[PDB]
């Protein structure tokens, strides 16, 4: 392990005795002194201090953000709709924790340190899909939907948010105002909408408008009842996505930990970095007033930026030790002050 | 798919009422976003407002030049679009587009695009 | 409030390049649409280098910071129109438009 | 027509809680027994310095506004303040500002745009203002008290600090009439408003000694420079002196 010896050189050149300054109070002594014999007396060996138990920190308060993970009706596949944010901070905490949430796939970033780093713009898709196609809407594959309603770059970046709607979308009339397309001349480039719903036109026939025979319509209905299984239910997904380095950084979420009193402890109290023990007092501040000073310039209290309590800081416990021997020429035996 | 067509305007006295209506049909009317231009003879073209989906939340804006005193509304039912206007100036003199703000386009951005325009009517104060 | 030149002069077989000064086209990038004499605009360039479809792959539009262009290779004599660059601001989202610019043919 | 000051304009410095202190503070300040100019409304443009302490003595609220930057008018960007009955509104938009700016609803022009503020309204009664900027920081103290300048000593509170980086010269106050033509080039015209009367005062660098009493509150500052005794007592660090011979500073 790693400690301090005093090592004893003989007149041959050879060490011939040790002490270990870590072993005893009578070892701390005989270090302190830098010799192998103590005599009667009271000796000053060293200072104790408690160490700080845990970390501490209280920063300002947050945004609130509901509206868009739970609406009234969702927008189709279709024409699924775009969202703007910016200028607020991004509290993802509630949504990671939240109950019904069933699916939470994406690649770009990590699930759990989406909150550690800062982003510019946020961007939010909406749309409902069938519970089918949910490992569809993944970038790299194509068919239906993904190719002719919605289709997703192969460097997109952001998760995804998936949950059932059994008993917010089915309805025993039937529900047919979710459309999708089967038919596309073309093919739908990343992050973009087909409005359209012009009839297709397949090789031949003057159906170019007229709408008959060898031409079909396609935009169809999609299958929305508690007889269904599983398979065919409404499926919400919105689909989240941003950019970087190219403005300032403006929408990132907050550490603003719990407060505790009562023990050494490290403090950060929007800055003020230091070590202390908190404890309640009747100190009384002004409104503008943060902190206070006591005599020579001394942080005597501190108001917590979060509840605007008034505490009083003091250092935890500190001071020296002293060694009481009755000398080695007696015994060995020590009391410690 | 796409055709837009452009009703209402003319010759009226200074501070009166007129309704210009817009039809537009082939495409889906209440899941898209329009917009409304207008442009004086020999000048650019100038912005008039927005009336936006109600799949998002109303959110009809307005040029500031002509804040308030336009109204702009939409009606699914019929496929028309109303456009009032009050309190009208001797610099009304223009022309007035309605335009389809996306048809076929990567948007990436605000949902406004003016990837389809209309003919467009004549209005004079 | 978006700046551009009042007129172009490039004679035939030669590149046309299209200038729109703003001070917000760091972000929401311009669209570039074209408005024939006597007729309604149409969409030209839109998103960040693409076209709509049905446009001869002639004009490409490209951006530098607070500066956007554009490019015409080939011109022919069918493209004297009137352009127009259309951003965003920040805080209002509007169109805003812009001031537009005129181009020319000098052929005999 | 000059006034004098007593022992007005003393603020708090440094926003930090003391308790039956004696805090000596070396800052902007403006001097005890100083000589400030006296207006009365029954309105110039003045050099900003280091500081400028504004206060009036008047009822009913006709003073409601004030124009602050460097070459008003012009390009370089500018600071204005309108206190409204509801809310007071800073704008800092670079606006062209008139010869004659308000007199009754917008004394400038509309133009770009960097920093906006919206808060509480500011306003027999005294009033009391101090602006300063440095260090990229504008801020600015404000104190009320039912009421020449009374000898009754206050310390005024900090308001407002802004963080705008602005460089500000000169400045002009704003007052307010009813029945008046709003002439940019023209003042004095119309109806007057009641009687108001508004004082200047400059402030210079000088260290204070600043009396804290059992609540946080200044109740009592010395001037170190004003004159013997205050050196004494700054250097003695007390506001009382026994008797005796005390060496305080150096002649040069
Ligand atoms: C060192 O060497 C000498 C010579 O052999 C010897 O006498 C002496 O005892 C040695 N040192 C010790 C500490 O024994
Ligand atoms: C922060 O939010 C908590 C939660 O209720 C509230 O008690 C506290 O007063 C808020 N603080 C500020 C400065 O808004
Ligand atoms: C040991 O030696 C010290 C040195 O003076 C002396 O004070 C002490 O009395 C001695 N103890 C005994 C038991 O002889
Ligand atoms: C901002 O406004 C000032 C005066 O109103 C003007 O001189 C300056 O050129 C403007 N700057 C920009 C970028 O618009
Ligand atoms: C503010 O501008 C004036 C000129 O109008 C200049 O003399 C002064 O130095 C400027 N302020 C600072 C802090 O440089
Ligand atoms: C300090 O405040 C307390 C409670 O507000 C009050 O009882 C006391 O008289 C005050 N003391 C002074 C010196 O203002």
């Amino acid at each position: 392990q790693p400690r301090t010896f005093l090592l004893k050189y003989n007149e041959n050149g050879t060490i011939t005795d040790a002490v270990d300054c870590a072993l005893d109070p009578l070892s701390e002594t005989k270090c302190t002194l830098k010799s192998f014999t103590v005599e009667k007396g009271i000796y000053q060996t060293s200072n104790f201090r408690v160490q700080p138990t845990e970390s501490i920190v209280r920063f300002p308060n947050l945004c609130p953000f509901d509206e868009v993970f739970n609406a009234t009706r969702f927008a189709s596949v279709y024409a699924w709709n775009r969202k703007r944010i910016s200028n607020c901070v991004a509290d993802y905490s509630v949504l990671y924790n939240l109950a019904p949430f069933f699916t939470f796939k994406c690649y770009g970033v990590s699930p759990t340190k989406l909150n550690d780093l800062c982003f510019t713009n946020v961007y939010a898709d909406s749309f409902v899909i069938r519970g089918d196609e949910v490992r569809q809407i993944a970038p790299g594959q194509t068919g239906n939907i993904a190719d002719y309603n919605y289709k997703l770059p192969d460097d997109f970046t952001g998760c995804v948010i998936a949950w059932n709607s059994n008993k917010l979308d089915s309805k025993v009339s039937g529900n047919y105002n979710y459309l999708y397309r089967l038919f596309r001349k073309s093919n739908l480039k990343p992050f973009e909408r087909d409005i359209s719903t012009e009839i297709y036109q397949a090789g031949n026939k003057p159906c170019n408008g007229v709408a008959g025979f060898n031409c079909y319509f396609p935009l169809r209905s999609y299958s929305f009842r508690p007889t269904y299984g599983v398979g065919h239910q409404p499926y919400r997904v919105v689909v989240l996505s941003f950019e970087l380095l190219h403005a300032p950084a403006t929408v990132c979420g907050p550490k603003s930990t719990n407060l505790v009193k009562n023990k050494c402890v490290n403090f950060n109290f929007n800055g003020l970095k230091g070590t202390g023990v908190l404890t309640e007092s009747n100190k009384k501040f002004l409104p503008f007033q943060q902190f206070g000073r006591d005599i020579a310039d001394t942080t005597d209290a501190v108001r917590d930026p979060q509840t605007l309590e008034i505490l009083d800081i003091t250092p935890c416990s500190f001071g020296g030790v002293s060694v009481i021997t009755p000398g080695t020429n007696t015994s060995n035996q020590v009391a410690v002050l | 798919e796409v055709q837009l067509v452009e009703s209402g305007g003319g010759l009226v006295k200074p501070g009166g009422s007129l309704r210009l209506s817009c039809a537009a049909s082939g495409f889906s009317f209440s899941d898209a976003w329009m917009s409304w231009v207008r442009q004086a003879p020999g000048k650019g073209l100038e912005w008039v407002g927005r009336v936006s989906s109600e799949i998002g939340g109303g959110t009809t804006d307005y040029a500031a030049p002509v804040k308030g005193r336009f109204t702009i509304s939409r009606d699914d039912s019929k496929n028309t679009l109303f456009l009032q206007m009050s309190s009208l100036k001797t610099e009304d003199t223009a022309v007035y587009y309605c335009t389809t703000g996306v048809d076929i386009v990567v948007m990436m951005y605000a949902d406004d695009a003016f990837d389809i325009w209309g003919q467009g009517t004549m209005v004079t104060v | 409030e978006l700046t551009q030149d009042p007129a172009v002069s490039v004679a035939l077989g030669q590149t046309v390049r299209i200038t729109c000064q703003g001070d917000s086209l760091r972000s929401y990038y311009a669209s570039w649409y074209q408005q024939k004499p006597g007729q309604a605009p149409v969409l030209v360039i839109y998103g960040k280098n693409n076209r709509p479809s049905g446009i001869p792959d002639r004009f490409s539009g490209s951006s530098s910071g607070n500066t956007a262009s554009l490019t015409i290779t080939g011109p022919q004599a069918e493209d004297e129109a009137d352009y127009y660059c259309t951003s965003r601001d920040s805080s209002g989202n509007h169109v805003i438009f812009g001031g537009g610019t005129k181009l020319t043919v000098l052929g005999q | 027509a000059y006034t004098n000051s007593f022992t007005r304009g003393v603020y708090y410095p440094d926003k930090v809680f003391r308790s039956s202190v004696l805090h000596s503070t070396q800052d902007l300040f403006l001097p005890f027994f100083s000589n400030v100019t006296w207006f009365h409304v029954i309105n110039p443009v003045l050099p900003f310095n280091d500081g400028v302490y504004f206060a009036s003595i008047e009822k009913s609220n006709i003073i409601r506004g004030w124009i602050f930057g460097t070459t008003l008018d012009s390009k370089t960007q500018s600071l204005l303040i309108v206190n409204n009955a509801t809310n007071v509104v800073i704008k800092v938009c670079e606006f062209q500002f008139c010869n004659d700016p308000f007199l009754d609803r917008v004394y400038s022009s509309a133009n770009n745009c960097t920093f906006e503020y919206v808060s509480q309204p500011f306003l027999k009664n005294l009033r009391e203002f101090v602006f300063k900027n440095i260090d990229g920081y504008f801020k600015i103290y404000s104190k009320h008290t039912p009421i020449d300048l009374p000898q009754g000593f206050s310390a005024l509170e900090p308001l407002v600090d802004l963080p705008i980086g602005i460089n500000i010269t000169r400045f002009q106050t704003l007052l307010a009439l009813h029945r008046s033509y709003l002439t940019p080039g023209d003042s004095s015209s119309g109806w007057t408003a009641g009687a108001a009367a508004y004082y200047v005062g400059y402030l210079q660098p000088r260290t204070f000694l600043l009396k804290y009493n059992e609540n946080g509150t200044i109740t009592d500052a010395v001037d170190c420079a004003l004159d013997p005794l205050s050196e004494t007592k700054c250097t003695l660090k007390s506001f009382t002196v026994e008797k005796g011979i005390y060496q305080t500073s150096n002649f040069r």
